[PDB]
């Protein structure tokens, strides 16, 4: 859980993060597990340089129509 | 209102041709100035009943049917901002007048308020009228803009 939370945090903050620093950032022990975990999260491993990359209502129409309805229903 | 002359000497019988076998004729009331020229003295009045037809009343409605290509037509988007700014300034002035109205109303007796706002702008109905008019215009503008932005594309 700690590792996946840290992965979620790192997916948005760092850009072009070297894998050597990732190995210690994610609290891992050996590089192979770091690469496997990165592949699980679908991060590219180009030259060990991970590049993360990566309903309510209709606007205008619904609001304006509802304002009109509220104005004219009570009249 | 149609008319038809009285007979002649039926006034000797005083029975001008009128048999009130129905209330449908007595409901109408003779006019005041018409009696001055003489209504029941020379020409008994008649009733008037415009009879329509479904075809005619259906389609005389067309006098108040706008052109189809005018609903989605937004007007120039500079007047719709000058009008808003002018309405807001008028609202500010009318609100100030409303404040002074409320201040002055504290020491007035009803026999004046019944006739106070006869000759001067009542700064309340102006506020309500401006609010309603600008809100209606604004809602129509918003709906037209959004509808065309979505459907036209």
């Amino acid at each position: 859980a700690i590792r996946d939370e840290i992965a979620k945090n790192t997916e948005l903050s760092y850009d072009f993060l070297p894998l050597s620093n990732i190995k210690a950032l994610l609290f891992f022990n050996n590089e192979k597990e770091t690469e496997k975990f990165a592949l699980e999260r679908n991060w590219p491993i180009v030259n060990s340089k991970v590049y993360f990359n990566n309903d309510q209502k209709t606007n205008i129409i619904e609001k304006a129509m509802d304002y009109a309805i509220s104005i004219e229903n009570i009249v | 209102d149609a008319f038809r002359l009285i007979d002649t000497g039926a006034l000797i019988n005083n029975l001008e041709p009128r048999q009130t076998t129905s209330n449908t004729g007595l409901l109408n009331k003779a006019n005041i100035q018409a009696l001055i020229h003489g209504l029941n003295r020379h020409y008994y009045s008649l009733n008037i009943d415009y009879h329509k037809t479904a075809k005619e009343t259906k389609m005389l409605m067309n006098l108040h049917k706008e052109q189809w290509q005018s609903g989605l037509k937004m007007y120039d988007y500079e007047e719709k901002e000058e009008s808003n700014l002018a309405a807001t300034k008028s609202m500010v002035k009318i609100a100030e007048q409303y404040s002074k109205r409320i201040e002055e109303e504290k020491e007035l007796t009803e026999e004046e308020l019944k006739t106070r706002y006869v000759g001067r702008q009542d700064p309340k109905k102006h506020l309500s009228e401006t609010a309603d008019e600008t809100l209606e215009n604004n809602i129509v503008s918003v709906l037209t803009a959004g509808v065309n932005s979505v459907a036209i594309k």
